[PDB]
RNA sequence: CUCGUAGCGGUUCUGACGUGCAAAUCGAUCGUCGAAUUUGGGUAUAGGGGCGAAAGACUAAUCGAACCAUCUAGUAGCUG
RNA sequence: UCUUGGUGGUAGUAGCAAAUAUUCAAAUGAGAACUUUGAAGACUGAAGUGGGGAAAGGUUCCACGUCAACAGCAGUUGGACGUGGGUUAGUCGAUCCUAAGAGAUGGGGAAGCUCCGUUUCAAAGGCCUGAUUUUAUGCAGGCCACCAUCGAAAGGGAAUCCGGUUAAGAUUCCGGAACCUGGAUAUGGAUUCUUCACGGUAACGUAACUGAAUGUGGAGACGUCGGCGCGAGCCCUGGGAGGAGUUAUCUUUUCUUCUUAACAGCUUAUCACCCCGGAAUUGGUUUAUCCGGAGAUGGGGUCUUAUGGCUGGAAGAGGCCAGCACCUUUGCUGGCUCCGGUGCGCUUGUGACGGCCCGUGAAAAUCCACAGGAAGGAAUAGUUUUCAUGCCAGGUCGUACUGAUAACCGCAGCAGGUCUCCAAGGUGAACAGCCUCUAGUUGAUAGAAUAAUGUAGAUAAGGGAAGUCGGCAAAAUAGAUCCGUAACUUCGGGAUAAGGAUUGGCUCUAAGGGUCGGGUACGAUCAACUUAGAACUGGUACGGACAAGGGGAAUCUGACUGU
């Protein structure tokens, strides 16, 4: 059944810390504990490997990425950028 | 009367950097031949965690030059970079994440991270967790490169300082509260010593300049000089303006 | 029931100390100290304990024969016979990919 | 101490010219139904071990007591 | 003698209990012994084929 | 300590053979004035520091 | 996180004791008890210095500047 | 309040009252509350008042003699006094390695004592030759770019177990049985007329089966918690073979012995892998939901040997008995030492998993493997001493004992303090408390009497905080099962809110398992403790001792946990 309401994977702090504070530590909790899809073997099996490390147990691959997602909106800005700069110098 | 908290800090007893776990120190590859004419390939073979640092650790091996052997070299990893993808360092490299350019050889507006400051120095700027550095101009005659730092600043460097194209791996690690002192505690365990912090109205007035009275107050301003000596840098120094930023 | 003690001069349950309490044959119950468990080989590319090959403790390597260390393959006790294949596939498919590339820059650069 | 299940080999072990003594050795196994039978043990002291073959049949271990070596010193029991 | 009366049932009520239940025998070893139960028969009756691999397979997530 | 240094079981050895009373033939030389062992040192009453 | 042993503390009795068992203990009652836990050993920081989750706390029964020796028989309009 | 020494009164006084506790006899002795032995009674109650160690101590250990002093009474006793005796190692430690760190040199600083620094801005270096007669092997090439040393008796690390043995030593001695390192060195086997093995599709196998420089890889080498599974030892229990207890009565009964070490051979596994095969009607599957066209299920196999089994060790030892010897030297002879079961049990080891982290949880010595292919070797012989057997050696220092209500520190034989391992039965959730077994102790000045006042423990009619600064102290409550559970709330709590019922014994009943199988409408058998219900019964007692929250309505204050 459904055993909370709202606090979710929070609901090891109990009554402690503010509300505001652990509304703001489940959304990072939810996506650093979230299985990813490997860009290599198309699995969902992508877990976290202390911050930044985003390791795949099938096909034992290991990519640096966020510290709490795989990747940040950032980094996809930026891969975007690099992409754009070498089409336009390399053509 | 008494040596205050931030004057014993220089003495380096207790304040030292508690560096058991970790990994080595992370640098670029050695300025040499191969990066300073062509490019050299080498292979990511581990993404490990450093301790006491945000982001994680490419050890990427090298192939020596001139011995018969390999060269295993620390990079600070970048967002992106997996295990077993090639790395091409030198001044031929291209243009992809991961790869170690000189400035010179790299387009505007580009994002680059653990960049040299002077050609040679093995990896300075842009280092912590989600941080870069953006190239916002070139000065070909005399060599020099404008970047954009992540404090903001504008800073003119020469084109033969070599960056890694990407940001730094392990972003947005602050974005999460630590909740509570035990998760500030294992941090700064395998930091230093810096914390917990007694603040100096808590003090006597032998142990702080802030310390003493009837109530905690400070008493007298706590911007300081910047021509002030040892003992009296405890507040605010060589502040330009102080309060919130509200116009 | 018998109780036993440590039969070394260390009081301390340290990795080093452990015990195990056996039965003698003289009826009484005596601690026994315990080596630590060998750990296995691991494959110097993928990292796992690779098969065939006697788990030792490192110094009673130099004991056994050659037969106990070693797989009858290329890469034998150290990798663990699908990197060793992995590895000349990978050699096989570049060499000749090598000279497609030699061929094909030869042209490029014969015919332009 | 090791077990040798090898007539040819034990009595090739008693002649290696550092064997100097070899006990022989007798048990009694009496079962409950299957063979209520003595059994021998011949013991042969090498330099690094102690050998023992296990003869079951008491006919096969009256030649073997009596084909033994005769330089070599047998303890009895 | 107090073993063979325990093993009759007596010396076992409201009065004799001083702890919880879970103490005295937890709800997962409970749990784990019928589950246990459960997938031995499953499996007992697919090998003997009285039970196909599709009931099976219906009837292992509904234990 | 069980477990000792050579040289501290060395200066055990020297306190032990000092550990004896005064002998008796010494009280009857010509003009003795030795009465007893003024340096007797027990286990129990004064400890040899190492 | 919690109840509660071991452990680690030290609430209250302002109990006992108060020329003590003890220059800080005893008993009951208490706080906490899976971590900012407790602890051994090794190691580092030394006196206007150290170290301090801060009490001027603690730095060998010594601390609003330890201990030892010397200057030194310091000086005293003050007391015997 | 002089200094040093001595001495009074107080004064035969305060006191010698924590840790439940002693008592009777005999012996010894001048002398026994206190010594020894027997007997009885008790306690510690396996997180011990037991068995060992770490630090520290240093002979306190043990024996003989002995009581002037010391053991705040005594003393014939003693951790006291006097005199001796006692500590045995290739395998246990140190020694070696590195850790945080300490620290020479080169060099710079400083009047200088010395400071910095630890690979630095130094001309910092010694190792094999492929195996021999112009070689004390070098006067041959050739390689290495590393850089003092100290630093752990709890980290890393080559290798030893059992039984016996002393007054006091033992993983050290003796007996038997191993193993490791270094060295020398033959034999047998293997390998070579295709020179440096062969088999298997493969995973891999084997008794061996050349392999330099150089490089690479592994091991050393690692957190914590949770449940699960397996092993060991303990506990529990059945049969049988002995021995002892009880026996007015009952009890096929109560207790006790029934063991198998290192090492060795053969086997034995989760995981992992290989071959065949080609999967949706999706299957396999864990307590926990992961895995499968990147090849699942399934069918064959391969492997690591944690661990177990069998055998050797090894029954000859150890244990339990019997009979006869009975200053017998001092024993002798004989028998039995066997076969099971059980499990959310306890302790420990371990496996495969899961969870946690802005924490992802040493290093080095050391050993091995691989890659490479220098160099060398096939005919009455060379190579391997990574196969087997054989030969020699293994130094130095520590080692006794206590480890604490008497061996350590606290002025002492001080109710303090001081690190750790092992760990029986019952009650019970429990390593609680209470009682008991093994083992240990019965030590602490005693005797008589039972005033006041104490200290510690209690009880109390009727009232029920009127006491007091203040319910301080005490009482009340308490486990478990079932019911019921408000405001407020950060929606997680509050909460065991508040409150209310039930509980024993005995005799039953009903559920909940494991082994057990099929035709090319069928149940023997074995075992466990959980829950629910019912009758009967009793001076309505029943968490019967022990163990065990008082609660509520609010206000000030600091968020919390913590110091
Ligand atoms: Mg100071
Ligand atoms: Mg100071
Ligand atoms: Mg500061
Ligand atoms: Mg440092
Ligand atoms: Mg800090
Ligand atoms: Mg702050
Ligand atoms: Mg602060
Ligand atoms: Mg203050
Ligand atoms: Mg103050
Ligand atoms: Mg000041
Ligand atoms: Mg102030
Ligand atoms: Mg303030
Ligand atoms: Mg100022
Ligand atoms: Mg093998
Ligand atoms: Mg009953
Ligand atoms: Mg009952
Ligand atoms: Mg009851
Ligand atoms: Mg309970
Ligand atoms: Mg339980
Ligand atoms: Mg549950
Ligand atoms: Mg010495
Ligand atoms: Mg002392
Ligand atoms: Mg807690
Ligand atoms: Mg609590
Ligand atoms: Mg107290
Ligand atoms: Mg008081
Ligand atoms: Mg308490
Ligand atoms: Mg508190
Ligand atoms: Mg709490
Ligand atoms: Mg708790
Ligand atoms: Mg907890
Ligand atoms: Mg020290
Ligand atoms: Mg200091
Ligand atoms: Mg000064
Ligand atoms: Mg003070
Ligand atoms: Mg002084
Ligand atoms: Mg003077
Ligand atoms: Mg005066
Ligand atoms: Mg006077
Ligand atoms: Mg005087
Ligand atoms: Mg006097
Ligand atoms: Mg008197
Ligand atoms: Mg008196
Ligand atoms: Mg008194
Ligand atoms: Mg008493
Ligand atoms: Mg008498
Ligand atoms: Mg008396
Ligand atoms: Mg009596
Ligand atoms: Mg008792
Ligand atoms: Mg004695
Ligand atoms: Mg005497
Ligand atoms: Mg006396
Ligand atoms: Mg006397
Ligand atoms: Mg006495
Ligand atoms: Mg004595
Ligand atoms: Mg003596
Ligand atoms: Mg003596
Ligand atoms: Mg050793
Ligand atoms: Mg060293
Ligand atoms: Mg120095
Ligand atoms: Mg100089
Ligand atoms: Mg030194
Ligand atoms: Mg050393
Ligand atoms: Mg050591
Ligand atoms: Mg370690
Ligand atoms: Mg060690
Ligand atoms: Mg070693
Ligand atoms: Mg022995
Ligand atoms: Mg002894
Ligand atoms: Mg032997
Ligand atoms: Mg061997
Ligand atoms: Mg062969
Ligand atoms: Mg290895
Ligand atoms: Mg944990
Ligand atoms: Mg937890
Ligand atoms: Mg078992
Ligand atoms: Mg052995
Ligand atoms: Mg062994
Ligand atoms: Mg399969
Ligand atoms: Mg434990
Ligand atoms: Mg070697
Ligand atoms: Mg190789
Ligand atoms: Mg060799
Ligand atoms: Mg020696
Ligand atoms: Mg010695
Ligand atoms: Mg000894
Ligand atoms: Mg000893
Ligand atoms: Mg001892
Ligand atoms: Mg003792
Ligand atoms: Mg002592
Ligand atoms: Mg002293
Ligand atoms: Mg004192
Ligand atoms: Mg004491
Ligand atoms: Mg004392
Ligand atoms: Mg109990
Ligand atoms: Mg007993
Ligand atoms: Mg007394
Ligand atoms: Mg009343
Ligand atoms: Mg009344
Ligand atoms: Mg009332
Ligand atoms: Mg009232
Ligand atoms: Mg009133
Ligand atoms: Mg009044
Ligand atoms: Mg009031
Ligand atoms: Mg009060
Ligand atoms: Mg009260
Ligand atoms: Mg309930
Ligand atoms: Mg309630
Ligand atoms: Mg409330
Ligand atoms: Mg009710
Ligand atoms: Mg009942
Ligand atoms: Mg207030
Ligand atoms: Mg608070």
């Amino acid at each position: 059944a459904k055993r909370t309401k709202k606090v979710g994977i929070t609901g090891k702090y109990g009554v402690r810390y503010g509300s505001s504070l652990r509304r703001q530590v489940k959304k990072l909790e939810i996506q650093q504990h979230a299985r990813y899809d490997c860009s290599f073997c198309g699995k969902k099996t992508v877990k976290r490997g202390a911050a930044g490390i985003w390791t795949c147990s099938c096909c034992k691959k290991t990519v640096a990425g966020g510290a709490y997602t795989v990747s940040t909106a950032a980094a996809a800005t930026v891969r975007s950028t690099i992409r754009r700069l070498r089409e336009m110098v390399e053509a | 009367g008494r040596v205050i908290r931030n004057q014993r800090k220089g003495a380096g007893s207790i304040f030292t950097s508690h560096t058991r776990l970790r990994q080595g120190a992370a640098k670029l590859r050695t300025l040499d031949y191969a990066e300073r004419h062509g490019y050299i390939r080498g292979i990511v073979k581990q993404i490990v965690h450093d301790s006491g640092r945000g982001a994680p650790l490419a050890k990427v091996v090298f192939r020596d030059p001139y011995k018969y052997r390999l060269r295993e070299e620390i990079f600070i990893a970048n967002e992106g970079v997996h295990t077993g993808q090639f790395i091409y360092a030198g001044k031929k490299a291209s243009l992809n994440v991961g790869n170690v350019l000189p400035l010179g050889s790299v387009p505007e507006g580009t994002i680059v991270s653990n960049v040299e400051e002077k050609p040679g120095d093995r990896g300075a700027l842009a280092r912590a967790s989600g941080n870069y550095v953006i190239i916002i101009g070139h000065n070909p005659d005399e060599n020099k490169t404008r970047v954009r730092l992540p404090s903001g600043a504008k800073k003119v460097i020469s084109s033969d300082a070599r960056g890694v194209i990407g940001v730094i791996a392990g972003g947005g690690r602050v974005d999460k509260p630590l909740l509570k002192a035990g998760r500030a505690f294992h941090k700064y365990r395998l930091k230093r010593n810096s914390w917990p912090k007694t603040r100096g109205v808590a003090m006597n007035p032998v142990d702080h300049p802030h310390g003493g009275g009837n109530h905690q107050h400070i008493g007298k301003a706590s911007t300081i000089s910047r021509g002030a000596v040892s003992g009296q840098k405890a507040g605010l120094i060589a502040a330009r303006r102080t309060g919130l930023l509200r116009g | 029931a018998q109780r036993v003690t440590f039969r070394r001069r260390n009081p301390y349950n340290t990795r080093s100390n452990k015990i195990k309490v056996v039965k003698t044959p003289g009826g009484i119950l005596r601690a026994q100290h315990v080596k630590k468990l060998a750990t296995r080989p691991k494959c110097g590319d993928c990292g796992s304990a690779l098969q065939g090959i006697s788990t030792l403790r490192p110094r009673q390597y130099a004991t056994v024969s050659k037969t106990h260390k070693t797989v009858s393959r290329a890469y034998g006790g150290s990798r663990c016979a699908n990197c060793v294949k992995e590895r000349i596939i990978r050699a096989f498919l570049i060499e000749e990919q090598k000279i497609v590339k030699k061929v094909v820059k030869e042209q490029t650069e014969a015919a332009k | 101490a090791r077990e040798i299940t090898d007539i040819k080999q034990f009595l090739e072990l008693t002649r290696r010219a550092d064997v100097k003594t070899a006990t022989v050795k007798i048990n009694k196994k009496l079962n409950k139904a299957g063979k209520p039978f003595r059994q021998t043990k011949f013991k042969v002291r090498g330099s690094s071990s102690l050998y023992t073959l296990v003869i079951n049949d008491a006919g096969k271990a009256k030649k073997l007591i009596q084909s033994l070596p005769p330089t070599l010193k047998v303890n009895r029991l | 003698a107090h073993a063979q009366s325990k093993r009759e049932g007596r010396h076992s009520g409201y009065g004799k209990r001083k702890g919880t239940r879970e103490a005295r025998l937890p709800s997962q070893v409970v749990w784990i012994r019928r589950l246990r139960v459960l997938r031995r028969l499953l499996a007992k009756y697919r090998d003997a084929g009285k039970i196909d691999k599709h009931l099976y397979h219906v009837l292992y997530k509904e234990s | 300590a069980a477990q000792k240094s050579f040289r501290i079981k060395q200066k055990m050895a020297k306190a032990k053979k000092q550990n004896r009373p005064l002998p008796q033939w010494i009280r009857l030389r010509t003009n003795n004035t030795i009465r007893y062992n003024a340096k007797r040192r027990n286990w129990r009453r004064t400890k040899m520091n190492i």
